[PDB]
């Protein structure tokens, strides 16, 4: 078309000081206590949605303002910089609505997108399970169709949002056969929380993101309207799966925002902090830290942007995604524990910034797929370019 | 002779001489004194039940009890049967309860998560009653059954009243 450009619109300038402005006036003041009791940040979660940083992939149509991923990975960014898991509670939502997003006819899209439009009403993906997270073809929820109904009984685990929530994305196994395909035996549902049979677990307690609520959830008899199956029976992998393309960049925007707070933290300190007669930054050794961490976070977010705009051009960017949620998620642990390290002491210490982004960042080397399961997807992305 | 290595002979059946045994002088070197005997604390036993979430509430528990003092057993639970009400804490088996391994391990409406099975898959002996047949429990357990645990159970406690 043109060649490249590595500017932001006008409008998404826009998008980024507002974000900004919500993060640091808002977020940062307040993170260490809502990390330090695991309280749920509604206040900020209500302000996020205020302002309209929050629910942002919902069609126009549906009441929202139809942004794309380019825009979602930009104001998480931004988030994530003040707090992972007030971002992440917030991020929550965009997963929960991505599949009705991406699979949902419209009264499905109309009726659970719309009402997030009017209040800050929460929603959650509910895929997880004790015995499967990565393979997600190995869960077992049950879904038999039984009348105009589906009968919903299985445990899910680790959902964020998982107590908070208006509504579920819910991938259950339709096919009793075990030798029935992932192309077969999954369907995917929207399910209301306040249905009877479904009971929300306690708070789980993690090392990092505690401010986020991530819960397990147990379903015992769940009674589902046959309307709110999403393409259809044995649809459910698909759907689930399609999901990623949107939303694989926006976690992968929050590691970075994690990462450049990291940063910016270690460098002003590094800027005050004396040793040896000199400020930290004069030794070298620390300087070519803050210069790696430099280029770590530039990559990082090249990264995630170029996933973005892929998908934003109507391409699929599985290839893209995953490099960004790997190389991302490698790079915010890595600059969250030289942030503390050149902190020296104080860095492992509480009433400083560090140690938490430290317990923060892990978890994207985990959760929306593994670093190991990155590099597979990556791999099998990567190897089909020479397959002829 | 491992006792439940071989099957118990008919009780009536045949019938046998009984010719007066060989004589021996008491040697009275020992005596014997005194005795003591005996539904025992979880962790130290040699006999586990536990009921899961498949139970639906404490008072349905009598069941579990009911057999437990037939096999003068201990009476633990999953996180899931603590959590919903029916059992307090000191009881739950698992990863964030107490680490048990006796004899036997009765598993009664427990879908056999990774974390409650990291309390226990050292029992020596395994059983499980699970009316869904792709429960995660059934893998770990010597023995099974895919069946209602309020038909199941009540039947055992019958079956050990005689024998
Ligand atoms: C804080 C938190 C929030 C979460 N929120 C949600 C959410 O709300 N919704 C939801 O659905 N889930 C959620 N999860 C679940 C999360 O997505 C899963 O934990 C993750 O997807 C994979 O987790 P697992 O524990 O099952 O990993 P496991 O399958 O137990 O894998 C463990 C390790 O084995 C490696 N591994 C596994 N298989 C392979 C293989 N084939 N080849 C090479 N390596 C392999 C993995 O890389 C990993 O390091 C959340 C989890 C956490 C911790
Ligand atoms: C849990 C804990 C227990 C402790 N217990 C004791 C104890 O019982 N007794 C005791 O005396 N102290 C104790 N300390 C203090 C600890 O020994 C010091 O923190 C450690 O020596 C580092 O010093 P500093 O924290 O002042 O960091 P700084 O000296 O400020 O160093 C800051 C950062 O810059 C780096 N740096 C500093 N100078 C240079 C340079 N010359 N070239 C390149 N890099 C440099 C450091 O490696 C570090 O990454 C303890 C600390 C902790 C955290
Ligand atoms: C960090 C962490 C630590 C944990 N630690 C533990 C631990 O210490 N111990 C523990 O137990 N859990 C623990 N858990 C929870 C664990 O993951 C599961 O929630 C738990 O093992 C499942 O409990 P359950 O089997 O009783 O309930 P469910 O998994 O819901 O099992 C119910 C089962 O009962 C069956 N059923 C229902 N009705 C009947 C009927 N009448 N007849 C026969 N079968 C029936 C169903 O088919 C089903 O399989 C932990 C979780 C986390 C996140």
């Amino acid at each position: 078309g043109l060649g490249f450009s590595f500017e932001f619109t006008e409008q998404q300038k826009e998008f980024q000081a507002t974000a900004r402005k919500f993060a640091r006036e808002e977020i940062i003041p307040v993170a260490a206590e809502y990390d330090k009791t695991g309280e749920y940040p509604v206040p900020l979660i209500r302000r996020a949605w205020e302002l309209g940083l929050m629910n942002t992939h919902i069609p126009e149509n549906c009441g929202g303002l139809g942004l794309g991923t380019f825009d979602a990975c930009l104001i998480s960014e931004e988030l994530a910089y003040g707090c992972t898991g007030v971002q992440t509670a917030i991020e929550g939502n965009s997963l929960g609505q991505m599949p009705i997003i991406i699979a949902g006819n419209d009264q499905q899209k109309k009726k659970y997108l719309g009402r997030m439009t009017e209040e800050p009403l929460m929603c959650a993906y509910c895929v997880t399970e004790p015995g499967a997270g990565s393979d997600v073809a190995g869960i077992k929820t049950k879904a038999e169709k039984k009348g105009d109904e589906y009968i919903i009984n299985g445990q899910k685990m680790w959902i964020t949002n998982g107590g908070k929530a208006n509504w579920y994305f819910l991938l259950a196994r339709s096919d009793p056969d075990p030798k029935a395909p992932a192309n077969k035996a999954f369907t995917g549902f929207i399910v209301e929380a306040d249905t009877p049979g479904i009971q929300i677990g306690r708070k789980e307690l993690n090392m990092g993101q505690r401010c986020s609520d991530t819960r397990g959830i147990v379903f015992e008899d769940v009674k589902v309207p046959k309307e709110n199956v999403l393409i259809g029976d044995g649809a459910g992998f698909k759907v689930a799966m399609g999901a990623f393309d949107k939303t694989r960049p926006v976690v992968a925007a929050g590691a970075v925002g994690l990462a450049q707070r990291a940063l910016d933290e270690a460098t002003k300190y590094a800027l005050e902090r004396k040793t040896f007669g000199k400020l930290l930054v004069e030794h070298q050794a620390i300087s070519f830290m803050l210069a790696e961490m430099a280029m770590k976070v530039e990559l990082a977010r090249m990264s995630y942007q170029r996933a973005a705009w892929e998908v934003d051009s109507g391409r699929r960017n599985t290839y893209y995604a995953s490099i960004a949620k790997a190389f991302a998620g490698d790079i915010a642990n890595q600059l969250a524990t030289d942030a503390v390290q050149i902190l020296g002491g104080n860095g492992f210490n509480t009433e400083y910034p560090v140690e938490k982004l430290m317990r923060d960042a892990k978890i994207y080397q985990i959760y929306e797929g593994t670093s190991q399961i990155q590099r597979l997807i990556v791999a099998r992305e990567h190897i089909d370019k020479y397959k002829n | 002779v491992r006792g439940t290595s071989f099957d118990a002979a008919a009780t009536s059946g045949g019938s046998a001489s009984s010719e007066k045994a060989s004589s021996t002088s008491p040697v009275e070197i020992s005596e014997w004194l005194d005795q003591k005997l005996t539904r025992p604390e979880l962790t130290g036993a040699k006999v586990v039940v536990s009921g899961g979430r498949g139970l639906k509430s404490g008072e349905n528990f009598k069941l579990l009890y009911d057999l437990a003092d037939q096999l003068h057993a201990a009476v633990g639970a999953s996180r899931a049967a603590v959590d919903a009400g029916f059992v307090p804490n000191d009881m739950q088996v698992g990863q964030t309860g107490k680490i048990v391994a006796p004899e036997l391990y009765i598993a009664v409406g427990i879908s056999g998560a990774i974390q409650h099975l990291a309390g226990m898959k050292d029992s020596k002996t395994i059983v499980a009653i699970n009316k869904d047949p792709e429960a995660p429990i059934f893998q770990v357990a010597d023995y099974g059954i895919v069946a209602d645990l309020f038909k199941v159970v009540p039947e055992m406690t019958e079956i050990l009243k005689k024998k």
